[PDB]
């Protein structure tokens, strides 16, 4: 690929420097790069990885958002092709890059992946990208797409609760994103309900272990539990 | 508000 | 060019999606299509194709001074070349973006406009444009360039003080940034000054022939001549 | 503050 006569180090580098620029299409492609050089990722790199493509797929899901909003009312309404169109090119582009991430977990980041820090960090994010496809998705693969999103959270699930502290950040996202699975993609309320609230309380019991750090960064993704149990009930 | 990921 | 096969109307169309969802690089080329359809643009075309590009190059300009802060402070310090040419990518980049505008008002949305109100657009579109590329000029040819901005709002100016009253609010955002050009490209903050002052009572006289509307539209401009104003005394 | 364009 286009970053195959970078630097390992210069590509983090200004995968760095692009965070700090905003410029996250960029800092994804050097991402992509670093990974592509075959070696295992760190912490911090991990975090590098999950934050360009969560930022570039976030802008690509707004938009989606918007143009299928758009297409709704148009199909109650004066009528063209036009906004299905430019839904569908927005919607393709999505999914390339939901692909291309999950390519890239799969050659070869999950199974060179031994810790449990690591393995639960791709297979979270391998059922972020699947449930990111499972909401364009309308066809015949449909549960297919949301039978592997599941999957992927299930596994992370048992590694987490196994070999992470219930109060550990990685932990608490993975249990957030597959309660808001539950919710809104498998249709099962309760279980997110459920999962969001056992969370949160064997976390809850788990904050007297914590250095001063640790508990805010654990409280942070409490609160965002607990947003989430107080918008579903 | 939208729900938290 | 990628968008030869679509009508008019629906890059149009598109366009006017793109904003509602953001997309502004995508709103960019839409626009870019249309002009190259080589039909006059209307006064609401004319706007989307200076918002789409607005965005774009804005989004570059604000990384570009992320980078060059980086990169200044990195040579006042520990030491490697990434900073330099990541900066330098994002530039080429910005300057792509502006050559392109640039391209399309010579070729031929300038010559073809003959009302004052499309010419001074596309004039003021001309300055402006220049005066980014000269904000990241460092070599044989930033007087030239410099002197490029300088001439395209000067043929605007003249037009627009002749054919326009003094609240047309193209002629005050006119105004405003050629006030600008002089403060911080040429060098020159008295003529800033003096001319952001001059079209702000200029524009004050003439409220009264005002509509309700008309007088909303110049005050949120004349506003912005006094936030630079209340900026540089 | 930022000048305005
Ligand atoms: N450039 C970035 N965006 C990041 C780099 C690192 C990083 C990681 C390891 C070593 C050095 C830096 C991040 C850590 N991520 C977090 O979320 C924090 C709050 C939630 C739970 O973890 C605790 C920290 S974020
Ligand atoms: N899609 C967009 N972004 C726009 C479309 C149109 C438009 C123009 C003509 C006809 C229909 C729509 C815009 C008008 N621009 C302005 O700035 C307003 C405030 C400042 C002075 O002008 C008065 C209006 S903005
Ligand atoms: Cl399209
Ligand atoms: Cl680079
Ligand atoms: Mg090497
Ligand atoms: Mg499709
Ligand atoms: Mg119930
Ligand atoms: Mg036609
Ligand atoms: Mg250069
Ligand atoms: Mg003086």
């Amino acid at each position: 690929g286009a970053m195959g006569s970078m630097e390992r180090a210069s590509l983090i580098q200004k995968a760095k420097l692009a965070e700090q620029a905003e410029r996250y299409e960029d800092m994804a492609a050097f991402m992509k790069g670093a990974v592509e050089k075959g070696e295992e990722l760190s912490c911090e790199e991990r975090n590098l990885l999950s934050v360009a493509y969560k930022n570039v797929v976030g802008g690509q899901r707004a938009a989606w958002r918007v143009l299928s909003s758009i297409e709704q009312k148009s199909n109650e309404s004066e009528e063209g092709p036009e906004v299905r169109e430019y839904r569908e090119k927005v919607e393709t582009e999505l999914q390339g890059v939901c692909d291309t991430v999950l390519g890239l977990l799969d050659s070869h980041l999950i199974k060179e992946a031994g810790d449990a820090e690591s393995r639960v960090f791709y297979l979270k994010m391998k059922g972020d990208y699947y449930r990111y496809l499972a909401e364009v998705a309308t066809g015949d693969d449909k549960k297919r797409i949301i039978d592997s999103a599941r999957s992927a959270y299930q596994e992370a699930m048992d590694i987490s609760k196994k070999e992470m502290p219930p109060t550990n950040p990685i932990r608490l996202g993975l249990a957030l994103n597959f309660s808001v699975f539950h919710y809104e993609i498998a249709n099962s309320p309760e279980e997110a309900i459920s999962l969001a609230k056992t969370t949160f309380d064997e976390a809850m019991a788990d904050l007297h272990t914590l250095s001063e750090d640790s508990y805010k960064d654990s409280t942070l993704i409490m609160q965002l539990l607990r947003d989430n149990l107080t918008l579903w009930t | 508000r939208r729900r938290q990921t």
